[PDB]
RNA sequence: GUCCUAAGGGGGGCUCAUGGAGAACAGAAAUCUCCAGUAGAACAAAAGGGUAAAAGUCCCCUUGAUUUUGAUUUUCAGUGUGAAUACAAACCAUGAAAGUGUGGCCUAUCGAUCCUUUAGUCCCUCGAAAUUUGAGGCUAGAGGUGCCAGAAAAGUUACCACAGGGAUGGCUUGUGGCGGCCAAGCGUUCAUAGCGACGUCGCUUUGAUCCUUCGAUGUCGGCUCUUCCUAUCAUACC
RNA sequence: AUGGCCAGAAAGUGGUGUUGACGCAAUGUGAUUUCUGCCCAGUGCUCUGAAUGUCAAAGUGAAGAAAUUCAACCAAGCGCGGGUAAACGGCGGGAGUAACUAUGACUCUCUGUAGCCAAAUGGAUUA
RNA sequence: GACUAAUCGAACCAUCUAGUAGCUGGUUACCGCCGAAGUUUCCCUCAGGAUAGCAGUGUCGACCUUCAGUUUUAUGAGGUAA
């Protein structure tokens, strides 16, 4: 045939010549399977001969970040938005809402169920 | 932020797995990742839906999602 | 486009799924007679919102070669034209051009009856508002022909012509004009153009009862040369865009009265005359 | 697809968030918002600054007339040099496509 | 399969299994994979800890300790009966033989044991 | 080498290049006034009909440097409150208004002491001599990763082994956080601001419900036995 | 059986073999009882199928004065095109309609207080 | 991954062989004269380098010029108190 090396399996596969590839990718292993189980061997830090941690483990950087808000007039608005003929068809939609065993729900739809739902009850308030 | 989480039977120990040690807010219609593939642990002690925010023109605090 | 408004331009000029209401060029040839430029004039009036107008001579024989129609759609974003000529075969002539890609798609010739032709202002009438976009009323069994025709195309592009502006919603008061064309499968068939006004009055019950006078112009047309779309172009041409704000439907999956996604389980009918029960020491006589 | 559109579909390399490529950083030093890039941008820090503090050497290597205020715009200029040159690559294979 | 369709934008499902001690839940996983992966055993509380199995490449199945909520109307011969406890390590079982007895139709015991003619439980044991 | 509250958007006012006639210096060419001026100027593109109370040029307002929502389109997602993207809506700017307009454009990277390539006539050498090919050296040119070549040497060891190096504190305790108000007082009294104990006010079931227990990285025990502390359960006194 | 599985530096070399499919060799599973979710066709298995598409050495042809250069030709394998141990894998179905056939795309729809059936039993709750 | 002479994830014996280690341990009389130092500047870093600076011995040159971690004067910065 062509050959079992890795060059010749790039050649095969037409890869694009020059591209970067991950270290330990193979004929098993895409780039992201090899970072799925390089995560798995993750976790520990670099230590000079001495025991000092010289390059921290993953997400244990140490570092202190600087927190700061920038000024920004979208914090001064509203978000969500919502009109008195859409919060009447939503309480339309909420009074002949159904039950039905064999429908399952996949996503909740983001709305103002206070707005929406109905009221206690008379003896109970 | 977080902390080793350590696995395994061995005296030696995996510590890939990292626990949220403050508060935090995972929204609706959440069903966490498999323990497998679950890096970043967020606990269920640690998690809030509601918040009691002040209006600073009206001074009323009120209890808000 | 360095110029941000040359940029607008280029951006408004680009393809679109959802089309801007195309454009209209009015222009005449070197030797264009009176009659001629009258029902330009009225179909001007009748679209002068989305129209454009040439008012030089312009030395084109659009059924010999149509390169200058090609550049002016293209210097003008104009994809239907209407193009007025005078001969001694053909007395008066109105071209009407649709284009696509700023290429020729087709081409039909209107003959033009010098004697029973109207115009607008000899009808002392109120006339329709500027912008306003009438009804239509395509009559007779010329235009029910199964094989593509002259007759069919000629009311294909009428209904561009007389489109406007497409709309979800309209005004009842915006129901006050119509054009009706009226043309009969057969020495030459003759397709007339008319506009009348509409009024209502009471009938005694709920639905009004419809009076039309007419408005103008009085147009009666012969249809003449044609050239019909490569089938390749006119397949480009009435392919549909799909607009992103409509869903694709997916198996299973709706979204309910309230926003909510929802999937649909099938469990099937319960078969347990398959199955056998244990026999237990306590079952058995 | 371009170069770097095919390039980044081949290694999975994600579209920056909106949030992440923002004109806009801390500086911590001057503790003020400034821009990364545009007009008085953090490319050109220091182009107006009244004491800039030179190299021996490369004042040394620097040619007659040029100032070390200039610079930086030099360096911008070839990078946009760059990245015009690779855009109207593309541009003439897609036309050619 | 139908539920992995809904959910085909997830990497995975997960369904985990639950209820009260020995109804079968280690069982169905066993018998859903054709193998036994789960330990099962008549005694409650078999399954200590959950487990993870994976049944196909995006559906996995979680084993639970069975549960017992708690109430104030459920008896101890109840939750004998339910099959909570287990029956060695419960002080005086023959008081709960009446209960037995009366769950059960007397010729389903007459056949069983092959034995009749009893008063009660206690000439029955 | 300099200069800029950036470009852009909206609204309003005005008309440009040029020619003629005039005005101390000023004389072809400086500034000013009038007349005539279809744009022959400027701005964009490459009209065979771009724009004149404007698309040109000056003023006013924004300059907030890439907003929010989406069960919708396309792609991706072992970090799935989804992200990017398209579309739509809302918002925003401006104007009296009709309206108008924005909420980016792009790109793999690496060498330049590198890679590819051309010429040498009157350049030198191929060492027994010469000629013709060829080859090396030296010199002088050309282009810049489309046509300038290339840039794929992984793991595991709980079967193990060797050379070494290691193994916050006069802290803590009984009384929440955030936001507002009052406030003796401290200050201030050419500014009347700022701190402020004591408090107070908002959020965090008619004795109910029991059908909402919310994640081990950090590990404790048991026996025997002695002593100490008081932050006292019991016995003594009050 | 001028065969398989091996061994040897090689050998006119040895073993299986004083052997021949009710045998030998290599595997997986592991008494008996129970037992083979449905469906293929992506990886893989193999194909007494077409191609020269990739295509070494040797050989062939042309140019030059030759070194040399350029062309075809090029076995096995690969590739292309077929049938599967369908092992791994993947896998909601059921009807259609229409694009013609290759990719389908679209529309509709799914919810017996101890019996029946099987060659006594209906079992793995296995002595 | 068991056994193969108390030796087994590759037995024992002799040799190459005084193999290699940047790692560990150690490194032998007295007195006298001087006598230290930690981003200064450049380079892809950690499993990195040079290099400035500080020192000792000898000399040689007219050991010639003098210089100085100091003050004052003139003038900057601080016009800041007053
Ligand atoms: N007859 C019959 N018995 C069953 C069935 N399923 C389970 N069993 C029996 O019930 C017992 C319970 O089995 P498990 O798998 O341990 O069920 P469980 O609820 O998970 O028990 P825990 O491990 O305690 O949680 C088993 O010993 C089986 O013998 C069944 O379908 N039919
Ligand atoms: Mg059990
Ligand atoms: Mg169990």
């Amino acid at each position: 045939g062509t050959g079992k090396k890795e060059k010749n399996r790039l050649l095969r596969e037409g890869r694009t010549p020059g591209d970067p590839h991950v270290k330990g990718e193979n004929f098993y292993r895409s780039a992201k399977k090899i970072k799925t189980l390089n995560i798995l061997k993750e976790g520990k830090p670099i230590r000079d001969s001495k025991g000092k941690i010289v390059k921290a483990a993953s997400f244990q950087s140490k570092e202190v970040p600087k927190a700061v808000i920038e000024p920004n007039r979208k914090w001064f608005t509203n978000t969500r938005v919502i009109s008195q003929d859409t919060l009447q068809s939503f309480r339309e939609a909420m009074a002949e809402k159904q039950k039905d065993p064999y429908t399952v729900l996949l996503k909740s739809n983001k709305l103002p169920m206070s707005l929406i739902r109905d009221g206690p009850k008379l003896e109970d308030g | 932020m977080f902390k080793v989480v350590k696995t395994g039977k061995k005296t030696h120990k995996k510590g890939w797995k990292r626990i949220v040690t403050k508060p935090t807010f995972v929204g609706p219609d959440f069903t966490r990742r498999p323990v497998k593939y679950e890096r970043f642990i967020r606990p269920m002690g640690l998690r809030y839906k509601k918040a009691n925010v002040t209006h600073p023109t009206l001074n009323v605090t009120v209890q808000l999602p | 486009p360095r110029n941000a408004r040359s940029k607008r331009a280029l951006e408004k000029r680009a393809p679109k799924i959802v089309e801007n209401p195309k454009t209209c060029l009015f222009l005449r040839g070197t030797t264009c007679s009176q009659i001629t430029q009258d029902a330009m004039n009225d179909l001007y009036a009748m679209r002068q919102v989305h129209a454009k107008r040439f008012h030089k001579k312009n030395a084109i024989h659009p059924f010999e070669d149509a390169t200058s129609l090609c550049f002016f759609s293209e210097k003008n974003d104009c994809s239907l034209m209407v193009f007025g000529s005078s001969n001694k075969k053909r007395p008066h002539t109105l071209t009407f051009v649709r284009m696509f890609d700023y290429k020729v798609l087709d081409m039909l010739e209107f003959y033009l009856d010098p004697d029973t032709y109207r115009s607008i202002s000899q009808f002392k009438t109120s006339k329709i508002p500027i912008g306003m976009r009438p009804m239509m009323v395509f009559a007779g069994t010329a235009f029910e022909s199964p094989v593509p025709n002259a007759f069919t195309m000629a009311k294909s592009m009428l209904i561009d012509f007389f489109r406007g502006e497409p709309s979800d919603k309209i005004d009842v008061e915006g129901l006050r004009f119509v054009v009706v064309v009226t043309a009969d499968e057969p020495q030459k068939p003759i397709l007339r153009l008319r506009v009348y006004g509409i009024r209502t009055k009471r009938s005694g019950t709920r639905l009004p009862r419809v009076e039309v006078e007419e408005h103008g112009p009085r147009m009666d047309f012969r249809l003449g040369r044609m050239r019909e779309p490569d089938p390749a172009m006119l397949k480009e041409a009435m392919k549909k865009a799909k607009t992103p704000q409509e869903e694709r439907t997916k198996k299973n999956i709706s979204m309910d009265l309230l926003g909510d996604k929802i999937g649909r389980i099938h469990m099937g009918k319960t078969d347990l005359s398959k199955l056998q029960t244990r026999k237990m020491k306590g079952l058995k006589r | 697809e371009t170069k770097w559109q095919a390039f980044a579909r081949r290694r999975g390399i994600k579209p920056k968030t909106r949030e992440q490529r923002r004109n806009l950083q801390y500086n911590p030093t001057t503790g003020q918002w400034e821009r990364k890039w545009g007009y008085k941008g953090a490319n050109k820090r220091g182009e107006t600054d009244p004491i800039i503090e030179v190299s021996a050497a490369k004042e040394a290597m620097r040619p007659e007339g040029t100032s070390v205020r200039g610079d930086k715009r030099r360096e911008i200029r070839a990078r946009v040099k760059k990245n015009q040159k690779q855009m109207l690559r593309n541009q003439r294979i897609a036309a050619e496509k | 399969r139908q539920f992995s369709v809904l959910h085909k934008d997830r990497k995975q499902i997960s369904v985990g299994l639950i209820g009260y001690p020995n109804v079968g839940k280690s069982s169905i996983i066993n018998a859903l994979r054709g193998k036994a992966v789960a330990k099962v055993a008549p005694i409650p509380g078999e399954t200590k800890v959950w487990q993870y199995v994976t049944l196909m490449k995006r559906i996995y199945l979680i084993d639970c300790p069975g549960i017992v909520p708690p109430n104030q109307h459920d008896t101890p011969e109840d939750l004998l009966l339910r099959g909570v406890v287990r029956v060695e390590n419960v002080e005086h079982p023959e008081q709960y033989i009446p209960a037995v007895l009366r769950k059960v139709k007397q010729h389903h015991m007459e056949r069983t044991y092959e034995l009749r003619g009893w008063k009660d439980h206690i000439e029955f044991l």
